[PDB]
RNA sequence: UUCAUCUAGACAGCCGGACGGUGGCCAUGGAAGUCGGAAUCCGCUAAGGAGUGUGUAACAACUCACCGGCCGAAUGAACUA
RNA sequence: GUGAACAGCCUCUAGUUGAUAGAAUAAUGUAGAUAAGGGAAGUCGGCAAAAUAGAUCCGUAACUUCGGGAUAAGGAUUGGC
RNA sequence: CUCUUAAGGUAGCCAAAUGCCUCGUCAUCUAAUUAGUGACGCGCAUGAAUGGAUUAACGAGAUUCCCACUGUCCCUAUCUA
RNA sequence: GCAGUCAAGCGUUCAUAGCGACAUUGCUUUUUGAUUCUUCGAUGUCGGCUCUUCCUAUCAUACCGAAGCAGAAUUCGGUAAGCGUUGGAUUGUUCACCCACUAAUAGGGAACGUGAGCUGGGUUUAGACCGUCGUGAGACAGGUUAGUUUUACCCUACUGAUGAAUGUUACCGCAAUAGUAAUUGAACUUAGUACGAGAGGAACAGUUCAUUCGGAUAAUUGGUUUUUGCGGCUGUCUGAUCAGGCAUUGCCGCGAAGCUACCAUCCGCUGGAUUAUGGCUGAACGCCUCUAAGUCAGAAUCCAUGCUAGAACGCGGUGAUUUC
């Protein structure tokens, strides 16, 4: 017989399987469509989620009941140190998909990126790329021919870049290596861009701008084995239920005489690769620029780092991208931010935010003070110091 | 017309009658503009128009359904400006389907969004928030 | 925007922080945290709770 | 509602110049006039108060829309004025409407006025006694 | 398969006429071909129904049967499986 | 000892330290709890849970077999020195 | 006025744990009630120690409503063993 | 139960806008019958809750054709199952009825889906009362009350999780295949405009929100307390103090972290081909004709862009590859 009461399905079948991602770094499965008139530029960047805070900004939304007055908005801050270009990968179009023709790496690789190629760095002999570095003996004749093949072929060109993770407070110490597609015309210039940029750093200012809508690709926070009630949002069974109530009552009809893929069942929740789109950047702040967390209306000399440091992450000392709302992944986790795959014109994009105030109070509690100066000015003299 | 306000008055809630129409409380039975979902109770927020009955009040106001407008919520809700606020009690005013109040005066404050949504409630209100 | 003042303890309230309570007499009470909110609902005296700025002023602390 | 349901009297004071008082084919004296103005209702459902208004007055301000032209009620309300021997003066209204909506370029506006007056004058011609 | 039109000009196509007795009789508040019952006539006729429809309160005004003008060779209808 | 008390809790004499253990703390369970706003809208059904609770003082209805109902209901107080 | 019995259900009571029709009719209770209560009674098939009716008090008896109360639920979440 | 053919008539005229008699042709197996083929060394028998999928005989939403379509509203129909289809009073109930919101509260199957998923209100053991029937034991699709819902650790299915082998190991990639997602409403403006005598009353474009769903996330707010973190309190014990033990976490207030809440916040993409349909040229059939050749636009459709997984016997590139 019929369900007797219609209700929307619990969970989304397009996010299957709900398994652990194969890597702690989420894969960028699509890059922006290449427009061969624009200059050569990175279409993505590599950063690490530091934490969240709040801001105040005037809402610029004509037609809204609440236009031109102040809104408090949550923002996620991602530490984004400049990425070092260490390679170049070419992809030629084949009737079976894209295929990597060849990859040309930089002459000298830092131990940070070399650590990625070892599971046991402490006892290794660090022989990686030592014969490859000999390819640059006198003129790099093999290298220039290898790049020439990329120009003659390889309709898609990607640079191999790695995070400068020793600049982050993370104890990881091992960089994350990823391929970023080079958009912009004249593929030959793409290889010229990559070859010129070997061993060179690329800053987040050259990828992202204020007010830009970007895509967050990250592996969500893992939660281990989870019951159906929280994994899918299924209704809790009554208290009277025997053998437990945090279950799905009917997992299938008699026929088909099988459990169907569409039935919510217990398993791993989280640690999934997600690509969340249309998150607006509110800040592209600079690590060397003291008073990061200040705005044109505050001017107070305070960095973006909250009082006592970002909880579970540490202090931010590099370039950071502040996005509106939240992004997949937890603190300290590698995240990749890419360009929007389309041109969004809906007055939520193209809306030019100007921050009025940034919350720098401690996230380690019910923070009362933005800066240590304010704490002294409020409480006055203490017995320990001050 | 209104941003989403944390619902704190599901169907069956009894709130204080805030006008001078002679009723002492309103018993919510439905919410205008409420959605549909299996097992989900329709719930009212600040400024919402509901259908209500008079449980205590003047005898001719009782035993019949009438529109009401919620003027105080008492359930913490979040404005866009970050302020989580709530009143001391739940309170609404009897009104016609067109939003015009049956009574002539307000006892207690009135929510900002309720005053914005209903000019008659705003006009009969004193201090707001 | 403009920083408000906790009605119970006198602590500065920054945008988005704490809670707001409108009494039946329409009086506004802004609380910087659940501790101050709970103490106010418990009806403790700010003059008597030893860490509030009003207590410190009444006892000539800090000045 | 947006409609007129009654006929309310209002009194108006009007000063003018000497040069147009000379342009009057009526025995007059002075330079000031007093107007007793009635706002009749347009609906046929309230077409009795306009009869009361017409009896208590002597002139009729026949307002005509240039968009809709001569309507059924303009037919009716002017007929009763002519039955009471009321002299009508016609004003063509909503010319702004025709100039933003109909986009009449140079001659269509003149022709609408021409057709309007002809249709109005037909009404007074056949319902006027000698 | 059967029956019809057809170089003395078939079908289709486009164009012209579609009258007079006469607003036929009776009814109808009005009924003039065209709300109705009945009468389904005559004359001029290449031809026109006491009308094929639209339409008017009723007239009117178009339209169609009907006959012609242009082209010149096939065409139409009803059935069978 | 607290306490009206052989109630519950702690201690003195006496007795025992006997139940296979070690490591983590997934789901679902068993047992114990808490939860903003609403307050039975859940459900066959207030099932389960919560709420009340001791003592002192005030006050206590309908009905009644006059004996009760009755701790009716409804209230106020309680520490230390 | 009849047919008819041993006598033809009296006092009482009822859609009652007894009424099919039936979710009976009216009133009240609710926003809405096959529930509850108060009435009516040609009552399939109520009824007088096969005891009728009414009863204070009592009941881990069945049912209805109200206040309070609360995760029963909106809508789930967290913690401990 | 649903759908057709003919058209005497209804529909002011007018068989076919919408209907449609007398007849007649069918379809379906959510009705109930008919039968007794399977099951009596036993397929757990109603209803509700939960959850998934499927059908379309489509209530709403998308695009349209027709009207006895002026507007609005409404009615008939087409492509269409993509996406929704509720909260409650009574009753075990399915069903029914009413209140109310809603865009709508469409109909159904999946062993009349679903009891080693629950519950047990009903039916349907044994106890008990009443009415009727019976001399009686007892009977009642008559009413009422109480009445044990057992087992998974096996295989498969599903959800997750490892894993030998391809020289080894490590990194960066491709995407065959499989899945897929967004839904709907309100307000302002157009505009009191089109239309209409009037009453009334749109629609395209644009803007701000909201509903349902989905995926994340904890800046703030709320919850959570074994942080047994601080403080307070009771009883007892350590001679008193200080400091503490016990009261199965002794209780109370606050409480950071983590987890978590439409109880909190953010986000949820755009190109083509098509269906119905409306058309272009143009015969068949000197005319006509959206159709026959050909062709334009066009739906919540389909396929793609995008998102998820990465074939563990699909593949590529790249680094190092055991002086002993
Ligand atoms: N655009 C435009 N609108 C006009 C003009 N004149 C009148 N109107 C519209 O016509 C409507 C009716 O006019 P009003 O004067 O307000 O009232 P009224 O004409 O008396 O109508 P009733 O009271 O019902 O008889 C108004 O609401 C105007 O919007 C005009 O000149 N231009
Ligand atoms: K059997
Ligand atoms: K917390
Ligand atoms: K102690
Ligand atoms: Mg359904
Ligand atoms: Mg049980
Ligand atoms: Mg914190
Ligand atoms: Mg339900
Ligand atoms: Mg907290
Ligand atoms: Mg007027
Ligand atoms: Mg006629
Ligand atoms: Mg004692
Ligand atoms: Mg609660
Ligand atoms: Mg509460
Ligand atoms: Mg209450
Ligand atoms: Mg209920
Ligand atoms: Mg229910
Ligand atoms: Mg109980
Ligand atoms: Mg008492
Ligand atoms: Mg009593
Ligand atoms: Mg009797
Ligand atoms: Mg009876
Ligand atoms: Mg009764
Ligand atoms: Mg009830
Ligand atoms: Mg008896
Ligand atoms: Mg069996
Ligand atoms: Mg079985
Ligand atoms: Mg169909
Ligand atoms: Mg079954
Ligand atoms: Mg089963
Ligand atoms: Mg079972
Ligand atoms: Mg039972
Ligand atoms: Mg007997
Ligand atoms: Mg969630
Ligand atoms: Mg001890
Ligand atoms: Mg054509
Ligand atoms: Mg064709
Ligand atoms: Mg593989």
């Amino acid at each position: 017989s019929h369900r007797k009461y219609e209700a929307p399905r619990h969970g989304h079948l397009g996010f299957l399987p709900r398994k652990r991602a194969a890597s702690i770094r989420a894969r960028v499965k699509a890059f922006p469509k290449d427009d061969r008139s624009k200059p050569v530029a990175l279409t993505s960047f590599l950063g690490y989620k530091a934490g969240m805070t709040t801001i105040v900004r005037d809402l610029d939304r004509p037609g809204s009941k609440f236009h031109k007055r102040e809104v408090v908005e949550a923002v996620t801050v991602v530490d984004t140190p400049p990425v070092v270009v260490v390679g170049v990968v070419g992809y030629v179009e084949t009737p079976r998909g894209l295929r990597s023709l060849t990859t040309v790496w930089a002459e000298h690789l830092s131990d940070e990126v070399k650590r990625r190629f070892y599971k046991n760095w402490y006892k290794s002999k660090k022989k990686a790329f030592t014969k490859y570095s000999a390819k640059y003996a006198q003129d790099g004749a093999g290298i220039e021919r290898e790049l020439a093949r990329i120009k003659k072929y390889a309709s898609v060109v990607r640079v191999l870049v790695h995070t400068q993770i020793r600049k982050t407070p993370l104890a990881q110490k091992k960089a994350h290596l990823a391929e970023i597609q080079l958009n912009g015309g004249s593929i030959s210039e793409k290889v010229d861009w990559a070859r010129e940029h070997f061993e060179k750093t690329v800053a987040v200012d050259s990828v992202f701008e204020q007010n830009e809508m970007i895509d967050a690709i990250a592996v969500t926070k893992g939660h281990g084995f989870e019951g159906v009630t929280h994994r899918w949002g299924t209704k809790k069974l009554p208290r009277k239920t025997h053998r437990g109530l945090r279950k799905v009552a009917c997992i299938g009809a008699w026929h088909p005489a099988h459990v169907m893929w569409s039935v919510a069942r217990a398993g791993q929740r989280g640690y999934h690769s997600r690509t969340s789109i249309n998150h607006k950047i509110y800040r592209v702040g600079k690590g060397d620029d003291e008073a990061n967390g200040a705005t044109s209306f505050d001017r107070t000399k305070k960095t973006i780092t909250p009082m006592g440091g970002f909880v579970h992450y540490g202090e931010i000392k590099n370039d950071f991208i502040m996005v509106k709302g939240c992004i997949p992944g937890n603190r300290k986790r590698i995240v990749t931010l890419r360009k929007s795959l389309y041109t969004n014109t809906s007055r939520k994009a193209l809306e030019e935010v100007s921050l009025k105030w940034i919350d720098t109070a401690s996230k380690f509690g019910k923070g009362r003070f933005q800066t240590p100066a304010e704490k002294h000015a409020f409480m006055g003299t203490l017995k320990k110091d001050l | 017309t209104k941003f989403r306000i944390s619902l704190g008055l599901p169907v069956g809630a009894i709130m204080n009658c805030a006008d001078n129409s002679g009723a002492r409380n309103l018993y919510i039975i439905a919410v205008k503009g409420s959605g549909s979902r299996l097992n989900r109770l329709p719930a009212a927020s600040l400024g919402d128009m509901v259908m209500a009955t008079v449980k205590k009040g003047k005898p001719e106001l009782r035993k019949k359904v009438m529109p009401a407008i919620v003027v105080r919520q008492a359930k913490s809700w979040r404005r866009r400006d970050g302020v989580f606020l709530y009143f001391e009690d739940n309170a609404g005013v009897i009104a016609n389907p067109k939003g015009e109040m049956k009574g002539s005066a307000i006892t207690g404050p009135v929510g900002k969004e309720c005053a914005d949504l209903w000019p008659r409630v705003a006009s009969n209100s004193g201090v707001v928030v | 925007m403009k920083v408000e003042i906790d009605s119970f303890s006198g602590a500065k309230i920054y945008p988005g922080r704490g809670t707001l309570f409108v009494r039946g007499d329409s009086k506004i009470f802004r609380f910087q945290n659940s501790k101050s909110a709970s103490l106010f609902k418990q009806r403790k005296n700010p003059r008597r709770i030893a860490w509030t700025v009003l207590f410190r002023k009444h006892h000539k602390k800090g000045i | 509602r947006g409609i007129t349901i009654k006929s309310t009297a209002i009194s108006l004071y009007s000063e003018m110049s000497d040069e147009d008082v000379k342009e009057i084919k009526q025995k007059t004296d002075g330079n000031s006039f007093l107007i007793n103005l009635i706002d009749s209702p347009g609906h046929v459902d309230f077409s009795s108060e306009v009869t009361a208004a017409l009896r208590v007055t002597d002139g009729a301000l026949v307002v005509v829309d240039t968009i809709e032209g001569v309507c059924v009620q303009t037919e009716t309300v002017l007929r009763q004025a002519l039955g009471e021997r009321i002299k009508p003066v016609v004003v063509i209204n909503k010319v702004d409407r025709a100039l933003l909506e109909l986009q009449v370029s140079k001659e269509d506006l003149y022709q609408t006025f021409a057709r309007t007056v002809e249709s109005v004058n037909v009404i007074v011609s056949t319902y006027a006694d000698e």
